[PDB]
């Protein structure tokens, strides 16, 4: 990440403000309509519609990806216990955080009319892709 | 494999994209977020900065096309194939693009239109976007298979 | 697309292979490699290191059937998409396998044909193979298309 | 990495010697017979078997690799000239670096009998993997 992708990513998560929880759900909703594949990681989930667990889980979600925003220049440290979670614990594959990252974009674009410049599309994209890439460094 | 609800959702909302404009947009981000994907534009000339890329008018222009076959599939999703048969020799054959490519220019063209139409972009019609931009890449991959 | 050269490489070298054995070496070898595959064969039992799967008699009775059905995709080159028809149900729409992994276990075939051939494993034969790893992950795929 | 990894991609290492620069354009020509659309990146090259432009690109490709080894806890450094050339000059799309790693692999394998263990399989994967990963850290 470039110091303008940081002032973008920044630019973005300050402009989605006290939503993201909201949109972190939305996210997953997406992914779990449009890639249904990844449904089956949340067999104990109901995924309908105004899930109280799917909001719940945006919410933690939206958590994690501030917190690694929060501290941009050490994310492997930031997102090491949920590294280890996402690899051993719960085996996600790795093509599947292309999936989510590809719907948590949508979302941001569906609601940041002036933010989703091509400019800070490029710049979310590489902070997703990099919070992606330390999410699948546990494999082992 | 589009169910009724997921078609009426693809078309209602295509019925309004302003095919002059949409497709040089996500032609325009497929440049500036994936930017390997210039080595393919050498003769579109300013490619510097966004801006560059989003304001060149061969840009604009070549993404018109590119539009113009996606609504192409649009009206022939139970024959993608043929439909993309020759697109599929030029970009396969000729080309040799990675078909990896035509999924992410297909994810970027969802991108743009949830920009474009904010909440009515609902993850519903998202997903039914996402059945017609797969069915696309793969037909265009025809010629990999 | 075998030429008939691609055609006699691959088959050629096929008739070497040990059925009762390579299956399971590239199952195993994808549960070590690629962990996240786990998660399907949670059944199998100890799974805990790679001897613990190499040597697993359910990992090796699983890559016999598995090994099975690429013997029937090299005898159907033509139709290998009836040929895969009930597996691609199954792994698409039963299991909901992501299908980048039928890639990797393609690969992972490769790897176990160029171990156990060494340098019979010339180049255009693996190019021969790579053609018929990719045609069966692909049909085995259909469902997801 | 981790320490058995690192113990593994040693031992493959020293076991390919001094093959190690043949073996690259091994690796290369397997890549272009399989994955024809890789081709392209080397249009001034002749790409025919026995090409001296193949063998001396296997010899840069293989000290690149044996660099990114010799500094296996530094990589980012190491390597980020290439990183640089990869994305910035070449274009490289990042889906071919897992092209040439699976070559690479079975070049390997096709070498080195009692060496391509899987547990070894697994590390040299993870190597090559993150060697990637590194060449595809600057596009922008
Ligand atoms: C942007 C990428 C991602 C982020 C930031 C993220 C974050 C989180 C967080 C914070 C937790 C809760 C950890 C518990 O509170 O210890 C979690 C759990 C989990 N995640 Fe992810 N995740 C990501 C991608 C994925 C992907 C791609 C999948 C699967 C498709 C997935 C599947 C799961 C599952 C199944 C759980 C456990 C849920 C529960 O049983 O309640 N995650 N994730
Ligand atoms: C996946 C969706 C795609 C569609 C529907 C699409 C459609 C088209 C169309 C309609 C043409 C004009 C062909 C003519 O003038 O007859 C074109 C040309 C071309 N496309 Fe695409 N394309 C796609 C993806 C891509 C991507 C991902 C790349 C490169 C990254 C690419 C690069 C090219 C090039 C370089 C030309 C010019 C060919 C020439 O005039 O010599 N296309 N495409
Ligand atoms: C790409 C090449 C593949 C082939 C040719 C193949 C072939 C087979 C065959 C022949 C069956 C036995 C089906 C029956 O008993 O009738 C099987 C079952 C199964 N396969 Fe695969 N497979 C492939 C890839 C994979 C991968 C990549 C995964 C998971 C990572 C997977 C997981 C499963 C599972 C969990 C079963 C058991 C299904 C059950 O008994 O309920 N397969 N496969
Ligand atoms: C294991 C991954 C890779 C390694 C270690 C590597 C390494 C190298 C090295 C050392 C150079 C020479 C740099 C010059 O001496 O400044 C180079 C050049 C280049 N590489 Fe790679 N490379 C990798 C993957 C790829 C991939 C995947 C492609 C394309 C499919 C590619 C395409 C090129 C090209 C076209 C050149 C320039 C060649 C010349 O014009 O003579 N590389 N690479």
């Amino acid at each position: 990440l470039s110091p303008a992708d940081k002032t973008n990513v920044k630019a973005a998560w300050g402009k989605v403000g006290a939503h993201a929880g909201e949109y972190g759900a939305e996210a997953l909703e997406r992914m779990f309509l449009s890639f249904p594949t990844t449904k089956t990681y949340f067999p104990h989930f109901d995924l309908s519609h105004g899930s109280a667990q799917v909001k719940g889980h945006g919410k933690k979600v939206a958590d994690a990806l501030t917190n690694a925003v929060a501290h941009v220049d050490d994310m492997p440290n930031a997102l090491s216990a949920l590294s280890d979670l996402h690899a051993h614990k719960l085996r996600v594959d790795p093509v599947n955080f292309k999936l989510l990252s590809h719907c948590l974009l949508v979302t941001l674009a569906a609601h940041l009319p002036a933010e989703f410049t091509p400019a800070v599309h490029a710049s979310l994209d590489k902070f997703l892709a990099s919070v992606s890439t330390v999410l699948t460094s546990k494999y082992r | 494999h589009l169910t009724p609800e997921e078609k009426s959702a693809v078309t209602a909302l295509w019925g309004k994209v302003n095919v002059d404009e949409v497709g040089g947009e996500a032609l325009g981000r497929l440049l500036v977020v994936y930017p390997w994907t210039q080595r393919f534009f050498e003769s579109f000339g300013d490619l510097s900065t966004p801006d560059a890329v989003m304001g060149n008018p061969k840009v604009k222009a070549h993404g018109k096309k590119v539009l113009g076959a996606f609504s192409d599939g649009l009206a022939h999703l139970d024959n993608l194939k043929g439909t993309f048969a020759t697109l599929s020799e030029l970009h396969c054959d000729k080309l040799h693009v990675d078909p990896e490519n035509f999924r992410l220019l297909g994810n970027v063209l969802v991108c743009v239109l949830a920009h474009h139409f904010g909440k009515e972009f609902t993850p519903p019609v998202q997903a039914a976007y996402q059945k017609v931009v797969a069915g696309v890449a793969n037909a265009l991959a025809h010629k990999y298979h």
